[PDB]
This record gives structure tokens, sequence and C-alpha cells, in this order.
RNA sequence: GCGGUCGCCUCCUAAAAGGUAACGGAGGCGCUCAAAGGUUCCCUCAGAAUGGUUGGAAAUCAUUCAUAGAGUGUAAAGGC
RNA sequence: UCUGGUGACUAUAGCAAGGAGGUCACACCUGUUCCCAUGCCGAACACAGAAGUUAAGGUCUUUAGCGACGAUGGUAGCCAACUUACGUUCCGCUAGAGUAGAACGUUGCCAGGC
């Protein structure tokens, strides 16, 4: 898996529901070296985990600088849509 | 075998319930004695920020001794820190204190009292 | 005789037995609850009084069934008077080895306990029997339960030699 | 339970008053008790 | 000592059939013997127990019934 | 009918029916659930007239596993009478749910029973319901 | 109309100050106590099983798991 | 600066295991001869003495497995606001609990043998 995120932006106003239906979702790392400086990923990029990770593993970042092996861990699914909201990595040190 | 019990715990357990009215202010100061396996103690203490005002100690050496009820428990039951401090409040934390830690309640009822 | 038979045997195996770090941490004989019962609520119980005055060294206090079930509980009738051994009477009715006075039902079981308060129980008229059947030959329950120095029953049981069963 | 009443003999004047039961302790009962106009403690009679 | 329970008791004296074995506390009254320094110099009236006279305990007697019997000409 | 037995007050008040979902939003006891999309009250009494019936379409066949049950008693009235006069003796049993909530889970039998079967389900519901496929 | 209610105390409804209605949903009071009152000491809860004439799974005192899930003269909440 | 003693902090201060030392000082240790006293047994409650010991406690050092404090990124809820008929939806403010990554085996107050 060579999955690439960016820096998203904070002091977000809720008028983000509707740049979503054009894909996207955050994304949080967690660990040292850096800190829960948010990346945005894409869905149809994702519409090929399939055979990425399966789910515990590895991913690229490629998120500027300091582009390891980082862990999406936890679940944020989402009702009534089949989409996503906030899936986020770590990192491993 | 079973559960023996430390006697430390509840001899401050007590000294707290028995803190709630008595505090030396050293308008009228406390004091407060930690009897030990062989020897009893003694302070004069103030209650407003928690620093020690005033102090002697029977274990101080002076003179040592035995009889844990001796006239050495009663010239702890005398001595002082000469000021302006009268007739204390007597800290007690064991049983018939107006009898069991008599030796320091009698002799210091004249002078520090 | 007992109390120092609480010591005759013991200092030497309970300064061994174990193989602890101090001598303190090897324990001693564990302190006994010398307690009686009754199965009538009224007279065999106001008059099962004294076999203590016969076995244990408490008067007789009055203490009655706590948890108490659907017929169980009754009130402040003397059917379990607490002669717990503190140190003085803590060499009680006890240690008497008096349990041989039966000869039926010595050992009992292959062990004793896995609650390490232990149960002996001179059921019948295995106990306090140098005493002729006068008024002692009616109903009388016993409740010799207390624990021992020893966390199971595998080194309580090969030096138990005390009280040998 | 029942109204009863005190009053020390030397003033003579029952103001205070106590209740008792009628069964618990029907002996009649005398405590002491501060009766006005004489600045102690006397023995009221609890008639 | 918190006197105001149990009344009068101390040790006795009494000898067995066998070996004398049972001198330890007592609350036993009745009239003496002939007293002693290796035991009691007083009232010697503890009487006699089983306390060493035969235990069952670590010992052997005497069998049950019997076995088949007819094996020995019946 | 699923119903209880020991209960402290039997005159109660009527649930709360606005918002999203709480907990059941997954399913465990088999690999198949049936969602619900709106919400309403269901009544004990769809239940079992809509086990009964899935089985009927199942022929004891496979098991079962029901993630709903009706708590909250409610009440009516008998005749038509004059307002207020206390309140009526209760009558039945409810169970509130919300959009994103699994009711049913069904192991081992399959996929077009699972589909022609849950449609047999859903049609004594007052809910709206939609398949899933345990999409991980 | 018939029936039932009419005074005082506790809780929910009552929308994080106080206050707040209906023939709205639940319980109580018309006392008792010389001690269950004042003061100085001293102590410690349940649901847990041990195997102890006897066992009524529960009749006993222990022992340890015991976190207030105990006990408060009287209903309920706030407290210890 | 070590321990013993008093007075601050939201168990960050813990129960669960252990590791290792000494009796300057807390401990286990001797009985009723005495002060007090268990409606019950001087173990709690007291006394004169300590020949005997360090298990345990006591103190540090280890286990983040045992539980609280739990910084961000979201999200439910909500105060205004423009719409529509709301079990809503958009637009602005304040944004939780729980979930993580963590901090995590107390900061000191003032004295006594040093």
């Amino acid at each position: 898996s060579l999955k690439s995120i960016i820096r998203q932006g904070k002091q977000t106003r809720s008028d983000l529901k509707q740049l979503r239906k054009s894909g996207k979702v955050p994304a949080v790392v967690y660990g040292y070296g850096t800190k829960n400086v948010s990346v945005k990923v894409d869905e149809v990029e994702f519409i090929k985990v399939i055979r990425e990770v399966g789910r515990n593993g590895v991913i690229e970042l490629g998120v500027g600088s300091k582009t390891i092996k980082v862990m999406v861990a936890d679940y944020q699914f989402d009702p009534l849509k089949n989409q996503i909201t906030h899936i986020d990595f770590l990192a491993i040190n | 075998m079973i559960s023996k019990i430390d006697k430390n715990k509840v001899r401050l357990k007590r000294h707290a319930r028995v803190r709630t009215n008595l505090s030396g202010t050293a308008e009228k100061p406390r004091l407060n004695v930690y009897r030990s396996n062989k020897h009893i103690y003694a302070q004069i203490i103030d209650d407003n920020k928690g620093v020690t005002l005033a102090q002697a100690s029977s274990k101080d050496s002076d003179i040592a001794t035995t009889a844990t009820k001796v006239e050495l428990a009663t010239k702890v039951g005398e001595a002082i820190a000469k000021k302006a401090a009268d007739k204390g409040i007597k800290e007690i934390v064991f049983d018939r204190g107006g009898y069991l830690y008599h030796g320091r309640v009698k002799a210091l009822a004249e002078a520090a009292r | 005789r007992l109390k120092e038979k609480f010591n005759t045997e013991v200092t030497e195996n309970l300064m061994k037995k174990f193989n602890y770090s101090s001598v303190m941490e090897v324990p001693k004989i564990d302190k006994i609850v010398v307690n009686m019962g009754v199965g009538d609520a009224v007279q065999n119980s106001k008059v099962l009084d004294n076999a203590v005055e016969e076995l244990e060294l408490i008067t007789g206090q009055k203490p009655l069934v706590t948890k108490a079930k659907k017929s169980i509980a009754t009130f402040r009738l003397r059917e379990g008077m607490p002669i717990g051994a503190k140190v003085t009477l803590r060499g009680e009715r006890m240690y008497e080895f008096l349990d041989k006075l039966i000869s039926v039902s010595l050992p009992r079981v292959r062990d004793f306990q896995g609650v390490s308060k232990k149960a002996f129980d001179g059921r019948g008229n295995y106990t306090l029997g140098v005493k002729e059947q006068l008024i002692f030959p009616e109903i009388d329950y016993d409740k010799v339960s207390k624990v021992r120095g020893m966390d199971i029953v595998i080194v309580t049981t090969a030096n138990t030699d005390e009280e040998a069963r | 339970r029942v109204n009863v009443t005190l009053a020390c003999t030397e003033c003579g004047d029952r103001n205070y008053i106590t209740t008792k039961n009628k069964r618990n302790n029907p002996e009649r009962i005398e405590m002491k008790k501060y009766c006005p106009r004489l600045n102690k403690y006397t023995l009221h009679r609890e008639t | 000592m918190k006197q105001g329970i149990h009344p009068e008791y101390h040790q006795v004296i009494f000898l067995d059939t066998t070996t004398n074995f049972k001198f330890l506390s007592g609350s036993t009254k009745t009239s003496s013997e002939m007293m002693e320094w290796e035991d009691g110099k007083e009232y010697p009236v503890i009487r006699l127990d089983i306390s060493s006279d035969s235990h069952p305990f670590y010992t052997g007697r005497q069998k049950f019934a019997a076995a088949d019997g007819r094996v020995e000409r019946f | 009918m699923l119903l209880p037995k020991r209960v402290k007050y039997r005159r109660q008040h009527r649930p709360k029916t606005t918002g999203r979902s709480k907990g059941g939003n997954y399913v465990t006891f088999g690999e198949f659930g049936l969602q619900a999309t709106t919400t309403s009250w269901i009544t004990s009494r769809q239940i079992e007239s809509a086990r009964i019936a899935m089985t009927r379409y199942m022929k004891r066949g496979g098991k079962v596993w029901i993630k709903i049950f009706p708590h909250t008693p409610y009440t009516k009235k008998p005749l038509e009478v004059r307002m207020g006069a206390g309140k009526g003796a209760v009558e039945g049993w409810i169970a509130v749910v919300k959009p994103g909530r699994i009711l049913f889970e069904v192991a081992g039998v399959s996929e077009e029973v699972a589909r022609e079967a849950l449609r047999l389900a859903s049609h004594k519901l007052p809910v709206k319901t939609k398949f899933v496929k345990r999409e991980e």
C-alpha cells in the first residue's frame, strides 16, 4: 500500500458536509515526532483498500515529511449512507 | 496466617477524627504525643500554616531512661520553650488521657499552664 | 501443660515446617472461636448455658442467627456463645484431646478445608466427656470452626500431630 | 402517654409541664428542676 | 486482668493406671489423696482418665466376625 | 409476545422518538442483519406475527436471533368515555427503533434464503428496512 | 346526577437557581420515647462460601472476598 | 541530603505481584506483680522489662496487567439566524461524554539524631 494524504485545515465551519459529497475523509495520525496534525484522504482510492493492508499493517503517507508507516486504528463508520467520516492513523516510532 | 492488623494506621486515623475541633492557634497551642514502643513524645504546635512553632522532646537526651511512665515521662511532662504560652489543650488519642498520658498531663499543669 | 503444649512440640517445627525468611512469617497456632448451638428455640437453648462453664471461659453471651433464612431466624437466644480464644482461654476445651473418648470418626476426611477456616466438630457426645451424663445427656450442638496457620491443607497436614486428626 | 405537672414546694407554682406513660412507669416520679423565686434547682413533685 | 466473666478454676493433679498423664488446667473438685512437688502440693483429686491407658488411635485390637470358615473341615 | 414479569411501575410515559440510534447498530449472532431506516414503535405482536411467519418460510430450518425487546408497557382506555378520570389499564408492550439498528440476525443459510426471508418478515413491521451484508 | 375526595409531610412530571397546572403517577401522618434525651469514653455494613445435636439450601460463632449494594422507632428523598 | 513529625494536591497519590537491607526509628516479640479495663478472652485496652530476631509490614525499585487525570481531530446536543413543514435541512457561536496517543509507581509545608 502506497496511499498519500495531505495536511488539511482546521478552524472549520461546518460548511464541509457539502464539500463532502465530492470525496474526502478526515484523518489524524497519533504518535511522537508530530501531533494530531490532521491529514485528508479520499474514498475511491479507498475503493481498493481491499488489497491494501487488510486491516492490520502498514501504509505510506507522503505527508510532506515524516512519510513512514502509519496505522489507521479506529472506526467511525456512518449510518444510512455507506459513507465514512474521520478514519485516522498513528505513528510507529 | 490470616490478616493481622497494623496499629499506627488506626492511631493516626483516630488522630484525624480527634483533629476536627482541637488545633493549636499558639494563642492556645495543643501538644500532641506520638506514643512509641518503649518511649513517649510531645510537642507544642501552632496550626495556621503547618510550620513547627515550638518544640521539646522526651527522647532529646538531656537524660535517657526506661519505664515509659517515668519521672523522665514527667520531665517530658514539664519541659517547655519559654514564651507567652499558657495552659494548653492536651491532644490525646490514647485512652484515659486524663490518666494514661497523664504522665505528660501532670507535671506541666503548673508552669506551661 | 497445654499452653506450653502449644510449645512443647511446636516451636521447632513451626520454626522449620516452612523455610520462610524470618522466624515470624513462619507461624504459630491460629486462634479459636469455641461456639455451641441448640436445636430448640426455648428451653434446650435456655438450658444449654453452662456447658461453656464446663468447656469455655465465657459466662454466656446472647448472639442469634444473622443470615437467618426461612426457618432459621430467631432473636437473642444463647445458641452461639462467643467464647473465641483471645490469649488466656486461647488454650480452651479445644486442644483437649478428649476427642478420643469416643473411638469413632477420628480420621473423618482425607483433608480438612479449602476455606482456611477449619471446622472440627465433636459431633455426638465426643467432647466435655470427663463429666458424667447428668444433665449433658440431652440435646447439645457444637460449633468448633476456626482458621489455622497454613494457607491450604498442604503444609497444615503433615505436621498436624497436635490434634492428630 | 398522659400529661403530668411538676412544681417546687418552696415556690408552690406549677410552670414546667412534661409527659409520662401510664404503663412504662406508673409509680409517681420526682426530679430536681429550676423552680422560680429560689435561684436553685429544688426537688419537683410530679403530681 | 479484666475480671467479671469466668469463676474460679486452675490446674489440678491426676494419676492414671499408666504414666499418670492428666495434669493440665482444670475446674475439678474432689477429696485429696496425697500431694507432691512433681505435681500438686494441694488437693490432688482429679481422679483418673483413659489419657494413657490405651488409645484406639495408634494401636491395635481384635478383629471382626470371621472369614469363609468352610476351609478347616466345616 | 416477548414480555417481562416483574415491573415496579405499570403506568409510564410515551418514549421519545427523535434523533439517530444509540446501540445495536451492528450484527453478531449470524452473518446477516436486517437494518431499519425510519422511526416507529414495534409492539411485540408484530414480532410474533413476523417470527412464526419467517420460520414458516424457514420450515424449521436455521436459527434466528432477535435484537429488539419491548420494555416500556403502553396503556389504552377501553370504550370511548369522557376525558380524564385516571389512566387506562396497561394493554400492550412497545419497543422503539431509530434509523441505523439491526433488528434480526441469522446464520448458515444461503443468501437467497436471507433475502427472500427478510423481505417476507419486513412486510409486517411499520418501519422501512434495508438489507445488511455484514459489510466490514 | 351517582361515586370519590376536602388538612399536613416525601418524590416524579418541573425544561442543571427559586417558583410552576390537570378527576396526572406513587407512598404516608392525627405519634411514640424516662429511654430511642444531654455528656465522656468504646466499637463497626451488606450480597460470600466454608462443613459444624442439629442441618429446614437458611438453627451458630468465627475466617477471609466484604465498598455502603448495610443499618437508622415510624413513608420518601437529601445526608452519615 | 536519609528516615521520624506536623500542615497543602483532583487515587497522577491506588488495590495486584514480587526484589533487597538495618533496627539509630516505626515491628513481629513476656506475663499478670501493679494504673486502667473486654457484660467476652489483658490480641484492642495498661504496666515493668526486651536475652531473641527481621519475614511481614516500613522504605525505596521494578509490572502500565490491575484504575483514575485523560492534552488534539471529529461527532451528538444546543443559543441566535434565513428557509421550509419539520422525527428535518442549510448558515454562524460554544462545542461535549465515550474512544485513543499519552502524563502516570505524588509537588511540597515546616521541625528532631545527623
